[PDB]
């Protein structure tokens, strides 16, 4: 999943727009899985019914979040010609909040995904643009 | 050597997923414990027997002695679950949510 | 250690078996004594990192 | 009193949020800013244009 | 207790921290752990009730399943290196492995989830023990091994345990579980500043333990096991709501409080080592442990609660209840500040 | 400053020792004279800075502020004196201690010479006004105003901690005029972009910039009388002294950083004005006229014109005056009727005649009124605003005239009128008040006669 | 006093400040380069003793 | 990060090295805030056990200033020898690497082109 | 706008979200059974992330 997570990076934005949306969505699905296990686990369901229910709805949301969130970035940045700049990721960060909001059935989960997420994703292209490390080595 | 090694290390993952995977009998529970606590005896007592580190040997005897006095503490623990609920089961220990 | 008590007042509580070659019953070798004695003989006074 | 707390303290607990307020409040508190942020760039850019290429001119302009 | 078998169990409850810490042996540093649990779990035993053997029962199988881990990773180091200490080159997942144990004896978050129920349900000066003495003996333990471990999970561990100690803090009412979630949250932050500098994190566990110490003599002064419980607590000792504002405000970390320099210099050096984004999300889950704190100050100093009847014969009779040196660590966690470069080295 | 940072700090024990019939006194008579030592700071015989020590400093604009903090601080105990007439002697004591506190760490965050102690006591001076709001406030909502404003505080003042650690690690010593000298250009990067933002919300929070300002009413209406006065007659001002101190290392991506923050100003001064001609409390409108005010700072401050920074620095000092006395007078309103109601008390100009006099000469300095430093200040910011942009005289215009149609409808629907004769319980004046309204309009006259003191670092 | 005071004191302030960063500058890059290579005082992570090595002739010669 | 220096004595409060050291002047602000800090104490300690704050327990207050100035005056002596034995160590550390740490040649404002930023 | 939306966009929309958290976070059902198959999915979870750093 290494050489998949920084195949995501081996290509300019706007470019492989499939592929990044592939990539995003199976991201999403992951961290949909361990969110489902947590749910689960720490809030049990009546039985293994609803509860793998509840897996796959937690999955499949986070799963839509992901390619919402990489056709929209991809798709924005093929159509205004500048892959390195936040705003593509901000919108595409709006689109998955959006998503979010039309999962859960309400617009102010709407608005919440769409601001925040925007917010995390725009820093998150700085971060990749100019080298910001979230999880560096100790150096002094 | 390496292969039982391996084994030694599987059984105590498997005593230790039986541990985090609780089921209906704190005695259970306490046994799964046990399980890793013979697993590491082995495993200690294997690898200083293959080093020939007879300075290190008087470690089992101190693992052993220390697990068993922590099983005492559990064990007596346990009776007064025992006591306090009339079984052994885990899910009437549960009063201290909120 | 967290602590150098032991250092400090100069007492060896658990420092004589640390390793396969240190002090044992009878002078009787553990297995690699001259390698695991060659490697600390290396390592002592340079630091963690210039032993690595 | 009762009017002072309609009109002070009821008003977000009596608050719902609908697609029409929601416009209303959306146009009002964005339409004026990004409209004064196209007058006051585009005012700007031309004095800045016209100092650039030195047509501006700033004959006892000293207290700016 | 009779005071022959008070005197053992508090001499080895003191005593394995203290071979934890002394120890240069990965088996005794074990070996201390389980000293001091089972020293504390007669003592979380003590009042003899199904609450305080629920938190025992829990106590005793995390610790239990902790210090297996911590063998394993020990036996595994033995065999990989031939000594009995994580010297340079043992294995990343043996000294994961120890961290997840050490992390898990802690409390801190995802492993979070007794502390709370186990400090519930026990008396108020065994929460103390529990949240001070318990922890200088795996900090110890992590201490003695920072160059070795691994940052991204430190770093993980440590702002989800922010995270889930505001949130906790934020939720409930009782005094223990809000004690045991700001056990959490701080840490959080001593484990988040421990690869960089473990001398930041000895200073941010000393003022913790000098934040907590004084919270539990003044729930201990009434018993005040509730928000309202020390909200009343105008009519029964009013001469400690100043002192309980400001070592609120001292765990809150708000300048010019002494509380405010261990998270000041963890950003400081946390922004040495270029962790900008980890310091901030750590900063503004220290705003709401500071909210948590401020709504408690509200309930307990700056507004007066009704108050019963039997408050009057409560003020008739008098007390010798507050010891000598409440006064001294509440001045210490309150007017230190400007002592920062004594109190860092 | 040492010399004015020690008796008001032995202050606190002449508090805690004095008898509790002469503590009113004895503390108003020695912080009038702590106003009178620090007016020490004006001498300034030449362009060269006061560099009193390694650690304090004092500057041709921390000096208007210090000695507006010392001058308010004997204001502040006249003001508390009648409300708490009723109050246990501890707390009297303590409320005393309190405002104490704020004068001494107002001083120290004023003078001081470096940001990161400037940022210390930022918000150890937050923590003193909290403590006023929410044990002497009256209503049940001043929980949930200090909450608010703590808030909006904090979380503007984290991401300045943040900026201000990065600055001290990338410069080295953080000093105030090793970094106006050795001031380095950015590259106007993303990086660099989020590091002028972190280093200007929290001073916006302060202001408060527009859309971020709804901590300041409601913190204002719930507040004391010296609470009110100490929010918005300093402490907006200390975001405006932060602003100022921090825009020097910020060049040159301020130029078009500062857009959207001119635009809320401008728009949101004419909001707030707005809501000052349709506000039905008094503390509420003086508060909105407050935002106005301050974004008119902001605006100036944002576009950094000398004559801006002049014009921010006369209307910092003419409007903390004018906003004490705007307050002071609804307060006594307040404590006639034991109400806020803005059109519930409307004939006092009969019962009152030299109170509504005061009013009449407060409304004025608050409309600008010529040649006072407050027409000075927005006088002097509207030029810079025009020479940035002329567009901006259409905004300027309608907020001057929604300003005095606000301050005219304050003096016509509170004095002018039909008395309402139901009030049987209207007590003719208090020395003390009256007092208080004179040592706060005469300052006004004074600083009107000399403009030179107040004009800033800039000219 | 004068002007001059002002003018001397200004400058030693102004000299102390800059020795402090430019000192604070040094020790950043110091702590960097000896945590990257170990090889003064600081970062010098423990080592087990040679000291509790047996030299003495045991039972097996090929040690 | 300064436990494995050459020379460390393990638990060591005050080694002879710190006695080259110039001691506090015994009247600085650190220990004149530690009396006060200790009398506050005392004041604090008379209010919590509601005795009078300052006319209760005299030889009290005088034990917890004088304990508290001897306490700090032994870790302030402490704290300026781990202070000096930092900067000894930096310097040393500096001086036997010279070519990590070069004197660079620095310009005067009359060869560097700072870029002009008008403001209008 | 001051009286709805900017109460609605910043502070009680701030304040909803962490109650929503805060909530969710600590509905805890309190069973030590619930718990120890949590701190089993931080061990799988802690070994992947090591697996996946290397
Ligand atoms: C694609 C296929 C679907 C297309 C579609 O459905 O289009 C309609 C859909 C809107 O749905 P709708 O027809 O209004 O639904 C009404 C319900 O059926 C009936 O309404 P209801 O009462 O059942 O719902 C309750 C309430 C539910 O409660 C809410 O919606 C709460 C309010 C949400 C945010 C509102 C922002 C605007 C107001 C700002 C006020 C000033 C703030 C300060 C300045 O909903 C509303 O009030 C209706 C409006 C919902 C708007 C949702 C916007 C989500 C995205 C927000 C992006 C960020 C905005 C700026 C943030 C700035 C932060 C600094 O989208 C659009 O019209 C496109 C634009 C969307 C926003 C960009
Ligand atoms: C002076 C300031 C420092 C005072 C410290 C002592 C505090 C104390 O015990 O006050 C009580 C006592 C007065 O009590 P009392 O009226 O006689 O009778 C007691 C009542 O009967 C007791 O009645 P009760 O207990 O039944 O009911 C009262 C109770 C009822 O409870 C309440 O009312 C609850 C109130 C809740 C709201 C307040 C929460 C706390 C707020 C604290 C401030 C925070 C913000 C400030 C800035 C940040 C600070 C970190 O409590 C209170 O009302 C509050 C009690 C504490 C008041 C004094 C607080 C002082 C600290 C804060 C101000 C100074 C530091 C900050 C500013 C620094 C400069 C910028 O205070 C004093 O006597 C003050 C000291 C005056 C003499 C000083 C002599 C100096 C001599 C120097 C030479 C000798 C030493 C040489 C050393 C060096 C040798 C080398
Ligand atoms: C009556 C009470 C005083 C009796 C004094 C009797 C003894 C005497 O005459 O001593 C002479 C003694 C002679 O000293 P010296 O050798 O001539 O050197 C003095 C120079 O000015 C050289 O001193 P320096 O200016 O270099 O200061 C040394 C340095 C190191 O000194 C310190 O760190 C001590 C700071 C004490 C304050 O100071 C600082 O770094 C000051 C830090 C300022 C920011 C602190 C921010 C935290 C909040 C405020 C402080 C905490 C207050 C309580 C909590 C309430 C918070 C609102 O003078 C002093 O001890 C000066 C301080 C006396 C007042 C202390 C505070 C009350
Ligand atoms: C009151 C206002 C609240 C909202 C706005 C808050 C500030 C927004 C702008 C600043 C970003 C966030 C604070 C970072 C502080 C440090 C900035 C800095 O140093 O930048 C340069 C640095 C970059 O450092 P650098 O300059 O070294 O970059 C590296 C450059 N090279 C490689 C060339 C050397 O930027 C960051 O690190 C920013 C990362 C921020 C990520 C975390 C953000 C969390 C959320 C913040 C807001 C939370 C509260 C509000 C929530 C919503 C409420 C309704
Ligand atoms: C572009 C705007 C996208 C908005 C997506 C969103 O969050 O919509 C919220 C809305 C909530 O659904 P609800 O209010 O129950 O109404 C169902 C009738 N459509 O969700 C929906 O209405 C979902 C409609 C289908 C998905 C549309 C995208
Ligand atoms: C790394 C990534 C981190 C992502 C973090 C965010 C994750 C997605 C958002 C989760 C939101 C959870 C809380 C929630 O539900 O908020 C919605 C809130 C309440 O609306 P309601 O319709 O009642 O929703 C049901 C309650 N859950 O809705 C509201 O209160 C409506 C608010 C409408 C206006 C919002 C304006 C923007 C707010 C932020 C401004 C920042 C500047
Ligand atoms: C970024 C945030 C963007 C938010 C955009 C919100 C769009 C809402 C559109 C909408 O539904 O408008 C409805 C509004 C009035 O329609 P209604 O809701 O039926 O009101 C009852 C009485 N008029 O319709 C109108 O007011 C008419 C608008 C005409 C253009
Ligand atoms: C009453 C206190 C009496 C103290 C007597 C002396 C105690 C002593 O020996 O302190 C030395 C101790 C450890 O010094 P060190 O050699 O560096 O040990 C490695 C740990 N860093 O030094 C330290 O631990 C330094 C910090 C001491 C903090 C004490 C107050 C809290
Ligand atoms: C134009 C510029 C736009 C950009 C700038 C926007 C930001 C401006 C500054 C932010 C201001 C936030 C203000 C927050 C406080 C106001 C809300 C409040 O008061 O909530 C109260 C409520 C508890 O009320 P309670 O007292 O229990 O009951 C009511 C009466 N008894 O409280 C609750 O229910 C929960 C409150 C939780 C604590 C709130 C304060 C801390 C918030 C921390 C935010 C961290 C953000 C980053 C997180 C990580 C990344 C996702």
């Amino acid at each position: 999943v290494k050489r998949f997570f920084e195949s995501y990076h081996e290509v300019p934005d706007g470019t492989q727009c499939h592929r990044k949306t592939y990539i995003t969505t199976a991201l999403g699905g992951i961290c949909g899985i361990i969110g489902s296990a947590y749910s689960v686990s720490l809030n049990p369901a009546d039985s293994t019914l609803e509860a793998v229910a509840r897996v796959g709805r937690y999955t499949f949301t986070a799963a839509a979040i992901g390619a919402m969130f990489g056709l929209t970035t991809c798709v924005s940045a093929q159509v205004r010609e500048k892959p390195d700049d936040p705003l593509n990721y901000f919108i595409g960060g709006c689109a998955g909040g959006l998503t979010l909001g039309a999962r859960t059935h309400s617009y102010g989960t709407a608005a919440m995904g769409c601001v925040y997420m925007g917010t995390a994703a725009a820093l998150f292209k700085i971060g990749k643009l100019e080298g910001w490390e979230l999880f560096p080595t100790p150096k002094v | 050597m390496p292969s039982t090694f391996f084994n030694l290390t599987m059984a105590f993952s498997l005593s230790l997923l039986g541990t985090l995977m609780f089921r209906s009998h704190l005695m259970s529970t306490l046994l799964c414990l046990e399980g890793m606590v013979l697993s590491l005896f082995i495993m200690t007592s294997v690898t200083s027997l293959n080093s020939n580190s007879m300075s290190s040997m008087p470690i089992p005897i101190t693992i052993l002695v220390f697990a068993a006095c922590e099983a005492a503490v559990g064990l007596a623990l346990l009776v007064k679950v025992s006591n306090t609920y009339g079984t052994d089961y885990v899910q009437n220990l549960n009063l201290l949510q909120c | 250690p967290f602590l150098d008590i032991q250092k400090k007042l100069g007492i060896s509580l658990d420092r004589h078996f640390m390793f396969l070659s240190a002090e044992q019953p009878y002078k009787n070798a553990a297995r690699c004594h001259a390698f695991e004695k060659e490697w600390i003989e290396c390592a002592h006074g340079i630091g963690g990192t210039r032993a690595k | 009193i009762r009017w002072t707390y309609a009109r002070s303290a009821n008003i977000y607990p009596n608050f719902r949020p609908t697609p029409k307020n929601s416009l209303l409040g959306a146009v009002a508190g964005f339409g004026p800013l990004i409209f004064w942020y196209y007058v006051f760039k585009t005012d700007r850019d031309r004095k800045e244009r016209l100092i650039q290429e030195g047509k501006l001119d700033r004959k006892f302009n000293i207290s700016y | 207790m009779n005071p022959i078998t008070l005197a053992i169990i508090y001499f080895t409850i003191f005593l394995g921290p203290v071979i934890t810490m002394s120890s240069t042996n990965l088996m005794l540093m074990w070996v201390g752990l389980e000293f001091s649990l089972l020293a504390i779990i007669p003592m979380l035993i003590n009042k003899k009730n199904p609450r305080s053997t629920e938190a025992a029962t829990k106590y005793f199988v995390t610790q239990a399943t902790a210090s297996m881990i911590i063998l394993l990773a020990i036996v595994l180091n033995y065999k990989q290196l031939g000594t009995w200490m994580f010297q340079q080159q043992t294995n990343g997942l043996i000294l994961n492995m120890t961290l997840m144990a050490l992390s898990m004896k802690l409390g801190l978050a995802p492993f979070h989830f007794w502390l709370p129920e186990v400090t519930q349900g026990i008396p108020l000066h065994m929460g103390l023990i529990l949240l001070t003495w318990q922890k200088i003996a795996p900090l110890s333990i992590l201490i003695q091994i920072y160059p070795l471990l691994n940052s991204t999970i430190i770093l993980m561990l440590a702002i989800t345990s922010i995270f889930m100690g505001a949130w906790g803090g934020l939720n409930q009412t009782q005094m223990r579980k809000i004690m045991a979630y700001s056990s959490i949250a701080h840490m959080g932050w001593m484990l988040a500043i421990l690869p960089y500098n473990p001398s930041l994190t000895l200073l941010n566990l000393m003022i913790y333990i000098i934040l907590t110490a004084p919270m539990f003599m003044a729930l201990m002064l009434n018993n005040s096991m509730t928000i309202n419980s020390i909200s009343l607590l105008w009519n029964k000792t009013p001469a400690m709501l100043t002192m309980i504002s400001l070592m609120l405000l001292s765990l809150g970390g708000l300048p010019p409080l002494t509380g405010f320099l261990p998270k000041w210099i963890i950003i400081t050096e946390l922004m040495k080592n270029n962790c900008l984004i980890m310091a901030t999300l750590m900063a503004m889950m220290a705003l709401l442990n500071l909210f948590f704190y401020t709504r408690l100050i509200y309930s307990t100093s700056l507004t007066m609660f009704p108050t019963n009847n039997n408050s009057k014969m409560m003020t008739h009779q008098t007390k010798t209840k507050p010891n000598l040196m409440f006064s001294t660590l509440a001045i210490m966690s309150t007017m230190t500040l400007p002592l920062a470069p004594q109190l860092i080295t | 400053m040492l010399k004015i940072i020690l008796p008001s700090l032995m202050l606190l024990p002449l508090t805690w020792l004095s008898s509790p019939k002469k503590t009113w006194t004895n503390v108003t008579s020695y912080s009038f004279l702590i106003s009178l030592t620090s007016l020490t700071l004006l001498w300034q015989t030449d362009e060269n800075y006061k560099n009193f020590s390694n650690m304090f400093s004092s500057d041709p604009l921390s000096t208007p502020l210090i000695i507006l903090t010392a001058w308010l601080l004997p204001l502040m105990l006249m003001a508390s004196q009648n409300h708490l007439k009723k109050d246990n002697n501890v707390l009297q004591k303590l409320y005393i201690s309190m405002l104490i506190s704020l004068q001494i760490l107002l001083i120290m965050t004023f003078s001081a010479t470096e940001l990161i102690m400037f940022y210390i006591l930022f918000e150890a001076t937050l923590i003193p006004t909290l403590i006023i709001i929410t044990r002497w406030g009256n209503q049940t909502e001043r929980l949930n105003a200090g909450i608010y404003f703590l808030f909006y505080t904090l979380i503007g003042s984290i991401p300045l901690l943040i900026a201000l650690i990065l600055i001290q690690n990338h410069v080295g010593t953080l000093n105030l005029m090793i970094l106006s000298f050795t001031t380095h250009t950015l590259d106007a990067s993303w990086s660099n972009n989020l590091l002028w933002l972190a280093c200007m919300m929290a001073f916006l929070i302060k202001m408060p910039l527009y859309g971020v300002h709804l901590w300041l009413p409601k913190a204002h209406v719930e507040a004391p009388i010296a609470g009110s006065m100490i929010l918005a007659a300093i402490l907006l001002k200390l975001g405006s002294y932060g602003m100022i101190r921090i825009s020097i290392i910020l060049d040159p991506l301020t130029k078009y950083m500062a857009y959207p923050f001119i635009l809320l100003s401008l728009w949101g001064m004419i909001m707030t004005s707005s809501i000052c001609l349709r506000q039905t409390d008094l503390k509420s409108l003086i508060a909105y006229s407050s935002v106005s005010h301050m974004a008119l700072v902001i605006a100036s401050i944002m576009i950094q014109t000398p004559w801006s920074f002049m014009g921010a620095t006369m209307l910092m000092i003419a409007h903390g005056l004018t906003s004490s006395l705007l307050f002071c007078l609804a307060n006594s309103n307040y404590e006639r009727i034991h109400s806020r109601t803005m059109i519930m008390a409307r004939g006092l100009q009969m019962v009152f005649p030299l109170m509504a006099t005061w009013w009449l000469m407060a409304s004025l300095a608050n409309l600008a009124l010529p040649p006072s430093i407050n027409l000075m200040g927005e006088l002097f910011i509207t030029m810079s605003l025009f020479s940035w942009s002329n567009f901006t005289i259409i905004l300027m215009g309608i907020n001057i005239i929604i300003t005095g149609m606000y301050s005219m409808y304050m003096i016509i629907t509170t004095q002018r009128g039909k008395l309402t004769n139901h009030m049987i319980n209207l007590q003719p004046s208090h020395t003390r008040e009256l007092t208080l309204m004179a040592l706060h309009m005469i300052p006004l006259i004074l600083l009107t006669t000399s403009p030179k003191l107040i004009t800033g670092l800039t000219m | 006093d004068g002007p001059e005071k002002n003018y001397e004191k200004t400058l030693a302030i102004l000299q102390i400040e800059s020795e402090k960063a430019e000192l604070r500058l040094k020790e950043q890059e110091v702590r960097r380069l000896m945590r990257a290579r170990g090889d003064g005082p600081w970062y010098q992570f423990p080592t087990p003793e040679k000291e509790f090595i047996d030299h003495s002739p045991k039972a097996t010669p090929d040690n | 990060m300064m436990n494995g220096r050459p020379g460390h004595e393990p638990l060591k409060f005050l080694p002879d090295e710190a006695r080259s050291l110039p001691p506090p002047k015994l009247n600085d602000p650190r220990l004149v805030y530690m009396g006060l800090l200790g009398y506050c104490t005392g004041l604090m300690d008379n209010m919590l056990r509601m005795r009078p704050v300052m006319r209760a327990g005299l030889h009290r207050q005088l034990l917890f200033v004088t304990s508290f100035v001897f306490a700090g005056y032994f870790y302030l002596k402490r704290q300026n020898y781990l202070y000096a034995v930092k900067d000894h160590d930096m310097f040393g550390y500096i001086k036997l690497h010279p070519e990590d740490f070069p004197e660079k040649e620095k310009k005067t404002y009359a060869e560097i082109l700072e870029p002009f930023h008008p403001v209008r | 706008l001051d009286l709805i939306w900017l109460e609605k966009t910043i502070p009680k929309s701030t304040s909803t979200l962490h109650t929503n958290m805060t909530t969710l976070t600590t509905n805890q059902k309190g069973l030590i059974k619930l718990y120890f198959m949590s701190f089993l999915i931080n061990i799988i979870l802690i070994i992947i992330l090591y697996s996946i750093n290397l």
